[PDB]
């Protein structure tokens, strides 16, 4: 029974400060936040004050900030009345903590600030889990945790980690995952732990941001070509904010070297083009030039799927095209359908309430 | 003796191939002093390894490489892209013994291949990382007509915009040399932006994605603006990913342009005269027509043919082109794209 | 106005002084086109952080600063080594807005301590990624008898005697001016060389370890061969532990010394005239007598006090040695051996 | 009842080719090592031709290299009758196959190879567990496989890793060396997974040579802080060919800075500088200047311990210093004993047979 609901796949709290923790730590811990007078982990992938950080309508807090409070989130994103359902995600970067309990803890701190906060504040509103992923072990027993709580309904990792996530090391995040039932997201950012590209450091931010999609590529590469989705072939990955049309190229050749050389994978028995179409889903903001007229038709023809785009706002940033643009791409309603509802009901199974 | 400069008329240029060099080629051209060095130590490069790489898989051969490859398929153009003898010669962490091994490569390939078959041409190996020696052995070489570009590698220790490698650029095109960038190992990083590849698939495809980077910061880095005569390309790296990452680009510049507030064009419109890129392997989408469609939106004019003899992946030079290929494309890359990249005259 | 050479007698160099500035202190020297961009972007670095490192622990302020420290311990020669304002300045990813705020740091620092007390003097931190502006800037001030040392980091993207740096080299004692290497993160690689540390204790004893790697390396380059006259200092990195890594270079040079044909000298023997090093902070041995043994092992001519003030781990100008310090070497370090470093007349 | 032996605690079998393992593997992987025309993983630790590789006086094989036989090892080693047991180390880079079940699966071939070639051949040598690093899951198993043969006596390990020993990630290592008994040793070498320095790629192997120590700092500092030595309290770790001298200051900064953060890693509740003394054994050659006159009494002196310094010959290595010539270096018959017999009793318990 149902009809899926039209769910906002990637939208963002952003932690007022560092101090907003202190309530959900331990005293040990506590006392160390405002003894080392609170480094924020606030991260750099949208700058404070660059242009992508947040849109000229958005409502805004005390200090002029959009997104730091769930009231102003809600009243922003449900305006219109059109979405049902809207995903957060808080980027506050506890993955670049390098002590390691540490970021355990401020990770599950972070996670009791959205339930409380956020998700008792507004029904409408559902989370991805931050999880410490410098210790993969514990990033499982922190996804065992909230197991329980059904409104948070993915995994959030970041587009760079420090090893790949296909890697042994990081199963358990994926066995973990599998067993609550949650897909796995990577958005965008990283724990930056190495040079974000195989050739440096990126001198722009601008730089950086675009060129993050090659990451990506190296991570669904290794997720597949390691075997998870055969270890656990409930696997479900949403990709965040982190572009589509990059894909098409990068599943064909992935598809001539799977078939080059398969006896070294003997386990990927279906084609990566198979594999990437039923296991992968990405969200639409930002477009890219899919917007732009006839090529979000086209780029359905060129990933061969038409399950895969599911919608987001990627609320409050502001991007070239707005959420709904997406719909200058293609003169296909059946496939507007599928993006703003059907095909994230393959993700988390979210119907229209009354 | 004297070279005419390169002429292309009625055939096919092939911008990367790969000659196979025997053992007892470069000391003619190798100063002792190198030479028991490498007795000694070998080319210590940026592994732990001492033969092997990160991830490891007329006369002399003249005849092979003209009849099955200069005469099987009628080139007239064959660029030759010589790593290095037996894991590229520039990557060598002693930049000393670097320079010296692509002196000696640049001396062969000249004295023994491209001057007794002037069909082939050379892009020279340079040292990358250290610009200085780069810039001297342009000027050494760079000005014979058997040179016809500078050769250097998808992987770097800085991005290919930054500054570190201008003196290079200007050299290069002070010598109106376009340069090259072919598929690579090593650079100083991993193999991902993101870590190390386990298996094949992620080590082959990932080569893909330096040159995404690579692409990014030549355009952003205002490099192109600085030497509005440069012409570089891309080689072994897949064409077709280019265009949506070009496109992702762009449409990024237009909310966040005002980071980089002195790049003059609109970061796709450097593409028109400065980004090149080679066909090998060819992009084999599930729906053959997505090919031309990628081909001409990343640009028609900047794709070089190539087939990268003598790897296993090499494209038959024209089994490589799907069902209905559009002809006037075909030929454009066959042709007239190379042309006018290597700077010939119509 | 006009200022004295600086002048060492009866008193004591502290090498390591860390100026407290304040917010608006560099605007008006930093043109507007940069104010704005960090309005919109901040400092990028090495990081993914917007404002925190990877390990995140008269007037203005000169009297506090003069009062108990420059008085407190009759201090006569203090150096003032200003990371940046609020994370280092010439690690920003955007290396001219790297440049313009060094450029800032050093008329600041300029106009307002060291010309109001001379007591104090600087060392000019520079963009030693990109030498180009490190070579315009040492031009630029490194002139002024206000300039006493060239500024750079512990960490950099390549060891510091590989011949990127040599440029600044030239430059730096073209202008008789050595060069301090301050502790620093970024740099661009993993806090070790085998990975990121966790807990503080690591990241805090890690900072030995660049500088082991940074000496050995500007050694065994030949820098101090093709620059006979330089003469650097590494900061705030235990003088200690320096000696058994020279003795272990010295041990391993003479079976493999054939590597490297070219080093005229035997590695440690650079030392004398090439390697100093800052007190900061102070050694601390189980048996307090190893530690004069330590220090002339390394070389008991090369060493300079050193505060950090105002960093919690300073060191009591004596109450920092131990029961029976060698008297002569303690007062050849708290004098003597800084006044060589920074070429003060005796 | 028993005298602790003389043992060396590092020399070396140079595997000939990587065609010496196809005995030992799958058919799967041995068609793979003819197919793939055999790229040796031979490292550049100790460079085939460069002056440290061999002694002059060494035993050599058909191709003139040392060490490819048991034969030729053993006629060398134990000539003068001064040693009663070797501890054999392997150092063919295994652990740099990027390839997980590759590396896997040559690191247990090597691991036949020398029970079956060497270690059958003569009860005076005993080895070190080659072990793929790569995968600690995967360790710990080659770790509990060979925990039956009382022959091998220790894990090996690089002195560079790919993320340091202490990290979680790493126990099941120190977990399986426990469980079973056996120190773990770490010999210079690493998989190169990132610059070998903080700094960068060094240009001369001579440099890296030297510097390799700075990574040991780090990975005690890291195994110590992390806390190792509470989880697995009967650790060992022998630091192989690795150099000593530099540890006393090492040692005095950490004991100091642990004193300054000691609520930052509040399991550690003894000094670092007793936990070393108690817990890291090291190799004697290269002696780096330890030899000369009196060098040797002071550095015992600086480790405040003599209880740590193990005799080896690192044959066949050239060094400076013979394996003997230690004795220059005090005036001290008490300290020559507990280096020459009693200090390695810890690591092994090998007493002289009969
Ligand atoms: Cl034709
Ligand atoms: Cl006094
Ligand atoms: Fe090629
Ligand atoms: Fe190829
Ligand atoms: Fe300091
Ligand atoms: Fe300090
Ligand atoms: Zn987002
Ligand atoms: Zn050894």
């Amino acid at each position: 029974d149902g009809v899926p609901a039209v769910v906002d796949c990637d939208v963002h709290a952003v932690l007022p400060s560092p101090h907003s923790l202190i309530p959900y730590l331990d005293e040990y811990w506590a006392d160390q936040l405002v003894a080392q007078l609170a480094p924020t982990y606030e991260p750099n992938y949208h700058p404070r004050g660059s242009a992508i950080a947040q849109h000229s309508d958005a409502s805004v807090d005390e200090n002029g900030r959009a997104a730091t409070t769930a009231e102003n989130l809600v009243k922003d994103v449900f305006a219109d009345g059109f979405t049902d359902f809207a995903v957060v995600n808080c980027l506050y970067g506890v993955q670049q903590i390098h002590q390691p309990r540490r970021e355990m803890a401020h990770a599950r701190a972070l996670n009791h600030w959205i339930a409380n906060e956020w998700l008792d504040k507004d029904d409408r509103l559902r989370a991805s889990i931050v999880v410490p992923q410098g210790s993969p072990r514990a990033a499982a027993e922190e996804i065992d945790f909230w197991s329980g709580d059904k409104r948070f309904v993915q995994v959030l990792l970041l587009g760079q980690s420090e090893l790949l996530y296909g890697r042994e090391i990081n199963w358990p995040i994926w066995e973990a995952a599998e067993a609550a039932g949650l897909p796995v997201t990577l958005h965008i950012g990283g724990v930056f732990r190495q040079a974000p590209t195989s050739v440096g450091w990126p001198a722009s931010h601008l730089e950086w941001y675009v060129g993050q999609q090659s990451n990506i590529e190296a991570q669904l590469n290794s997720i597949i070509s390691e075997g998870i989705l055969q270890k656990f072939p409930k696997t479900k990955i949403l990709l965040s904010e982190l572009g589509f049309n990059w894909l098409p190229p990068f599943m064909w050749k992935f598809d001539k070297l799977w078939k080059s050389y398969r006896p070294d994978i003997p386990w990927v028995q279906e084609s990566p083009l198979e594999l990437i179409r039923e296991h992968v889903r990405v969200t639409t903001s930002p477009s890219d030039g899919a917007e732009e007229a006839g090529r979000l038709d086209s780029i359905v023809d060129r990933l061969g799927s038409d399950r895969m785009l599911v919608y987001s706002s990627d609320y409050p940033h502001k991007h070239h095209s707005g959420p709904r643009d997406i719909e200058n791409g293609t003169h296909s309603p059946e496939l507007l359908d599928r993006i703003y509802r059907r095909n994230a009901f393959d993700l988390y199974n979210l119907v229209v309430p009354s | 003796g004297t070279l005419p400069a390169p002429s292309v008329t009625t055939g096919i240029v092939d911008a990367d191939i790969h000659p196979v060099p025997q053992d007892g080629a470069l000391e003619p051209y190798l100063d002792d002093r190198w030479k028991k060095h490498i007795r000694e130590y070998g080319v210590r490069t940026t592994t732990g390894l001492q033969f092997i790489s990160e991830y490891p898989q007329p006369g002399s051969d003249r005849e092979l490489l003209r009849t099955q490859l200069l005469d099987k398929h009628n080139i007239q153009l064959g660029v030759l892209q010589c790593l290095a003898p037996g894991n590229p010669a520039g990557q060598a962490l002693n930049q000393e013994l670097a320079a010296a091994l692509c002196r000696a490569t640049n001396d062969w390939q000249l004295e023994h291949l491209v001057y007794p078959d002037p069909r082939m041409r050379a892009a020279i190996p340079v040292t990358f990382e250290t610009p200085d020696y780069a810039v001297a052995e342009i000027e050494r070489v760079g000005a014979d007509p058997g040179v016809v570009a500078v050769l250097g590698t998808s992987k770097t220790l800085e991005p290919l915009g930054s500054r570190k490698y201008w003196p290079i650029y200007e050299a290069s095109v002070a010598q109106n040399l376009p340069i090259q960038f072919h598929l690579s190992q090593g650079g100083g990083h991993a193999n991902t932006g993101t870590g190390w590849t386990s298996y094949h698939t992620e080590y082959h495809t990932g080569h893909v994605q330096s040159f995404q980077s690579q692409l990014l910061s030549l355009v952003l880095s205002g490099t192109f603006d600085r030497f509005p005569t440069l012409k570089v390309m891309f080689v072994e790296g897949n064409v077709a990913h280019f265009a949506p990452l070009i496109q992702r680009m762009d449409y990024t510049w237009e909310t966040l342009r005002g980071e980089l507030p002195d790049l003059q064009r609109k970061p796709s419109e450097y593409i028109r005269d400065h980004i090149w890129a080679s066909t090998q392997p060819i992009d084999e989408p599930e729906k053959p027509e997505h090919l031309a469609e990628l081909l001409e939106e990343f640009c028609g004019d900047n794709v070089v043919f190539a087939t990268d003899y003598p790897h296993f992946d090499f494209d038959d030079p024209e089994t490589a082109f799907p069902r209905s290929f559009p002809v006037d494309l075909r030929d454009k890359i066959l042709r007239g794209n190379g042309m006018r990249f290597f700077g010939v005259t119509n």
